């Protein structure tokens, strides 16, 4: 019969030094290993902005056990990949190859993260890549908006910039990278996640090569929410705008309520070229707006804070109408105009969406790593779906209530002549 | 321990079953809570005449906007409410409709797919609304230099054959296509022996075959007979299309020789050589230390913003070569360095680099088949192009076979001393004259 | 450590003095022929060493031109001839040799 | 000198050997024809016509 | 449910040795190209979309 082998369970281990090890023997032809580090942009301070961006770009530079040339050639010889994926909180060094080649890629992985050299000339040669890297990202109008959104919202850590500030390009020093690694790439801030690897092997390498102390402690300086608005006169045909208030920290019951509210109002599309009939915000705007537009519920959760609200793309003149329609739509949920089937639909969208998000090993590994860092545990899909179910309709209304009444953060770019200030909402 | 060869055996067999009307029903059962179900139709733009070149694309725009059993909003609402994602695409040879859904929602997903495939309510008010949407998309596609150059490459290579046509069709055909034009195409093309109901995820095969008899039966009674439409081969021409535009910041070049087509065993060997040359992008970390000679020289001498190799496959034909985007002053060097690489490989390929190309491919093939949407796509497409699902162990077997002698023989068969199809767009004053490109297709030393 | 190893060191000090680049204020590494490994090592030097190197070369070319030599006290002493290029040049050759070992398989 | 000694180079030599052989044939027959080198040309049937 | 992708919102940059540079998670644009007038920014000193490591057999 065309049946698969019975699926193995994830093996999870908290080492006494704080380090987390997780692995799943999925019997896949290829393997995937990630070192997830509590070293994202939020741990930069005003004296060293952009250091974690240069570091992100630096994964291919000379290490003690492998030269720059060796890392590139050795990985390509086996058709492997080495990727470093930063967020505002995390840095994830993910390695990928066929299962016979794990040992080679592990050694490369360990060298990049635990024995980088940041050679003076090698680092100087790489600085121009910050300009190239930023330019390519910043050609999405969304990138600069969500960058400005965070700078407006927080006074503190999450305010940090993800891409290196222009004035710091060519200015981030080898010592700054050395200091960033020494005090963020430590055992208690780390998690080693394996796919297509046995737990005794991952536990072995963690106990041998990942026992690093002498860094910083908690999840940094507690991210202080402030609020405010950043405005960018652009001449960019359409106006991109994001309205946001403080929501919930990831993992909390309230966080789940915000995720359900996000799906009530409307996240991404579901049908290729669709009117988005179940999208509450989209229908609310479309009633009053007839030109090209887009609107979506924005939901960002972090370790010690969150940002919930909405994001709009509209014609410059239509900007005020789109934001006001969108805001008023949230206001009706806050007032209590939300049905039980409405929430049920959102629940199914969130449940299935999450399940779809961990379908691939790329998505599964990223989730286990983020979990290991945020929670210190692994939470199976069946129980995540249980937590989603636990959200009452009142909790969704209260999440809306919290947004409507909380100090706002705004970021907008384009021809802002008709884009409203917070003042005027 | 579980070795890589052992792990290829572990992936379950794709179960293929045929319905009485000609509908092929194929599944790859896995452990996942979700799935991807879809219908793959052997229909594109190659199947279209000059007078109905926008048809498949027009039907694609209408397929989700309402059926006879589910009018207007109804399909959107039903799919959205269960958390499912509904998608479609049309290429020159294949049209696909597929649902990403929970495995317990497989009964509904199959049912909805049947409605889209068989009962598309091509509403007169909607086909009028869709023509403004497609026209806008044409204006949208013009701004994508990449989409343009490849469309030009097909237009010049497949000169005066069905394959020269784009999926979208010309502006004239979009504004002129009637309701009758689309139903005529649908009745001619959306017939069971040209459809595969493919699925991947937490589903039993018996569940899927039941549903196909439950929802797809009713395409028999009596079928085909009067109009049997088999594809005629498409003549490839060594030719050049040069759209000079000095107002665009960077030049786009797509250069290709005639490839053999889907079925040919030496597509594997061509792909290994295409891996050796590989692809580049200005955001790649590798720089000067990159394995690939073209990639390494391109990074060092800042010779482009990107390049990519390709092996575009059609029935009995295809396009094989490279595309790149570069500064106005860098087109000549880029052509030289690429052409020299084709020739190096044609005459003097080496054991080591060929193993790397084999390894990149093994990795490309396994990394691609990750999750229900890629596997379901691979089931639908393979059944149309190969007739069976080629198991990963067999792909490995066919990859493992390719030594240096294979690469240089197979490369020579297609690359050595052949006329390329050249498509150029943007600031292309420095783009080599065709004769010179033709001259770079052979070595005087060899 | 040894009587005859002190003699190899005294014959080396003899040759050093006979070579006479120290008479032009030069260090040994100033006098190296500029190949590709060497060019890269100069390129890899820190600011302070490169600037000193430039001045020492400048000074010696000036003396060479006017056919002069430095006063005896200002000659580079064999004992204090700092081999500043050594670790840089050794690393460049190390890197080249690896590339060459790789280009072999 | 020592850098060109390895498996790839042995492959690279083997790859260019029929070519370098055929260029030798081009050079030889080329030299033979251009000088009218009688020693070699006495062996070939139609070119033989130079009866002393 | 603890992830940037699984909560779909805040931005996530990706660099690698062999694969193209990636930017960000969720906010609208996919339902903005359906009301089609979104011309999509030119190749003005720029990389390539869709990546490349999905090549069929």
């Amino acid at each position: 019969a065309g049946v698969p082998p019975h699926p193995q369970d994830l093996e999870f281990t908290r080492l006494p030094n704080g380090l987390v090890i997780a692995s799943l023997e999925n019997y896949a032809p290829a393997s995937r290993i990630g070192l997830f580090i509590k070293a994202g942009s939020r741990y930069e301070n005003s004296n060293n902005l952009g250091t974690s961006h240069l570091l992100r770009l630096a994964s291919s530079l000379t290490t003690k056990g492998a030269s720059s040339f060796k890392i590139t050639r050795g990985i390509e010889a086996v058709g492997g990949k080495l990727s470093v994926t930063s967020t505002r909180e995390n840095m994830a060094y993910t390695v990928e190859c066929l299962r016979d080649d794990v040992d080679i890629l592990m050694e490369f992985l360990l060298n990049v993260t635990t024995a980088p050299e940041f050679r003076r000339w090698e680092v100087a040669a790489l600085q121009p890549q910050l300009r190239i890297d930023k330019a390519v990202a910043l050609q999405n109008p969304q990138a600069h908006v969500i960058e400005n959104l965070h700078a407006a919202a927080y006074r503190n850590a999450l305010a940090n910039s993800l891409y290196c500030p222009d004035y710091r390009i060519g200015k981030v020093t080898p010592v700054e990278l050395h200091d960033y690694v020494q005090n963020h790439f430590t055992s208690a801030r780390m998690a080693l996640i394996g796919l297509g690897v046995s737990h005794p092997v991952l536990k072995q390498v963690a106990e041998q090569f990942l026992n690093i102390r002498g860094g910083l402690g908690l999840s940094g300086a507690k991210a202080k929410y402030h609020g405010g608005e950043i405005r960018e006169q652009n001449g960019d045909s359409l106006v991109h705008a994001a309205l946001v208030a403080e929501s919930a920290a990831i993992g909390s019951a309230e966080a789940n309520a915000f995720s359900v509210l996000q799906h009530v109002l409307g996240a991404g599309p579901h049908v290729k070229r669709g009117s988005n009939a179940t999208s509450s915000l989209y229908q609310a705007v479309a009633k009053g707006v007839h030109q090209p537009f887009d609107v979506s519920a924005f939901n960002a959760s972090y370790s010690d804070s969150g940002l919930f609200g909405f994001y709009t793309i509209s014609q410059a003149a239509s900007a005020g109408d789109v934001i006001k329609a969108a805001y008023n739509q949230v206001k009706t949920i806050a007032q209590g105009n939300l049905s039980n089937p409405d929430v049920q639909a959102a629940k199914n969208k969130l449940k299935a969406g999450y399940l779809m998000s961990v379908e691939s090993s790329e998505g599964f590994l990223d989730e286990v790593g983020s979990q290991a860092l945020a929670a210190g545990s692994y939470t199976p899909p069946s129980t995540v779906l249980q937590q989603i179910d636990a959200v009452a309709d009142a909790d969704v209304i209260n999440a809306a209530k919290k947004f409507v009444s909380g100090r706002k953060s705004m970021a907008a770019s384009g021809n802002l002549g008709h884009t409203p200030f917070i003042d005027e909402l | 321990t579980a070795t890589y060869a052992q792990a290829l055996q572990s992936v379950p067999e794709t179960q293929v079953s045929q319905l009485d009307n000609g509908l092929r029903v194929a599944s790859e059962q896995s452990s996942q809570p979700t799935c991807t179900v879809g219908v793959w139709i052997d229909a594109g733009s190659r199947y279209e005449s000059e007078k109905n070149n926008g048809a498949g694309y027009f039907v694609e725009h209408l397929a989700f906007k309402g059926t006879k059993n589910r009018p207007g909003n109804a399909l959107e609402k039903e799919v959205e409410s269960m958390g499912a994602h509904l998608n479609a695409y049309s290429t020159r040879e294949h049209t696909a409709y597929y649902i990403k859904a929970l495995s317990k929602d497989l009964p509904k997903a199959v049912e909805l797919l049947a409605d889209i495939v068989q009962n598309c309510s091509l509403e007169d008010s909607q086909i009028e609304k869709e023509r403004d949407v497609i026209l806008q998309e044409l204006q949208e596609n013009d701004t994508s230099m990449r989409d343009v150059v490849f469309n030009y490459l097909h237009a010049t290579a497949f000169q005066g054959t069905p394959l020269a046509q784009s999926v979208e069709g010309p502006s004239e055909n979009v504004r002129k296509l009637s309701r009758a034009d689309l139903t005529e195409y649908l009745s001619r093309h959306y017939k069971a022996p040209r459809m595969v109901l493919a699925a991947a995820g937490g589903l039993e095969h018996r569940q899927l075959l039941d549903l196909a008899q439950k929802h797809f039966s009713g395409l028999s009674g009596t079928y085909d007979e009067d109009a049997v439409p088999t594809l005629s081969p498409c003549r490839f021409t060594g030719s050049q299309i040069c759209h000079r535009e000095d107002g665009l910041p960077l030049a786009h070049v797509a250069i290709a020789v005639e490839g053999p087509g889907w079925a040919h065993p030496d597509n594997v060997a061509l792909q290994v050589a295409n891996a050796i040359i590989g692809h580049y992008d200005c955001t790649y970390g590798g720089g000067a230390h990159l394995s690939s000679p073209l990639a390494s020289i391109a990074a060092t001498n800042k010779l482009c913003q990107s390049f990519q190799t390709f092996n575009i496959c059609y029935a009995d034909t295809g396009l094989l070569g490279a595309h790149f985007v570069c500064d106005h002053m860098s087109i000549d060097d880029m052509m030289f360095v690429l052409q020299g690489q084709w020739m190096r490989l044609c005459t003097s390929a080496t054991e080591s680099e060929v193993l790397r190309g084999k390894n990149l491919l093994r990795n490309a093939l396994v990394s691609h088949l990750d999750g229900t949407t890629p596997v379901c796509e691979d089931i639908g497409r393979s059944l149309l192009t190969y007739g069976r699902r080629i198991p990963l162990a067999e792909w490995e077997s066919r990859i493992a076979e390719v030594d240096a002698r294979v690469v240089r023989e197979v490369c020579s068969k297609y690359f050595y001393d052949q006329c390329p199809a050249v498509a150029g767009f943007g600031p292309i004053e420095q783009l080599p004259d065709y004769n010179r490109i033709r001259s770079g297709m052979f070595w005087l030393r060899f | 450590v040894s009587a005859s190893s002190r003699w190899l060191e005294g014959i080396r000090k003899w040759y050093y003095n006979a070579a006479g680049f120290n008479k032009l204020g030069l260090m040994r590494d100033d006098t190296i022929h500029e190949n590709d490994d060497v060019k890269e090592a100069i390129r890899r030097l820190p600011e302070n060493l490169y600037d000193d190197r430039v001045f020492r070369i400048k000074r010696a070319l000036d003396l060479s031109m006017r056919q002069q030599i430095l006063p005896k006290e200002q000659w580079t002493k064999y004992e204090e001839d700092k081999s500043y290029l050594e670790p840089y040049l050794k690393e460049v050759i190390r890197e080249r040799k690896e590339r060459e070992e790789w280009a072999k398989k | 000198l020592t850098r060109f000694l390895g498996p790839r180079y042995r492959q690279l030599a083997r790859n260019w050997v029929p070519t370098a052989q055929l260029w030798g044939a081009v050079g030889a027959v080329g030299l033979v024809w251009a000088t009218d080198s009688r020693l070699i040309l006495d062996w070939v049937p139609y070119i033989n016509g130079k009866f002393k | 449910m603890l992830s940037v992708a699984a909560r779909s919102g805040p931005f996530a940059p990706v660099l690698s040795a062999t694969s193209r540079g990636v930017a960000g998670a969720l906010r609208p644009l996919v339902q903005a190209a359906v009301p089609a007038t979104s011309e999509s920014p030119v190749l003005d000193l720029k990389r390539s979309v869709l990546c490349r490591e999905s090549l069929r057999g």
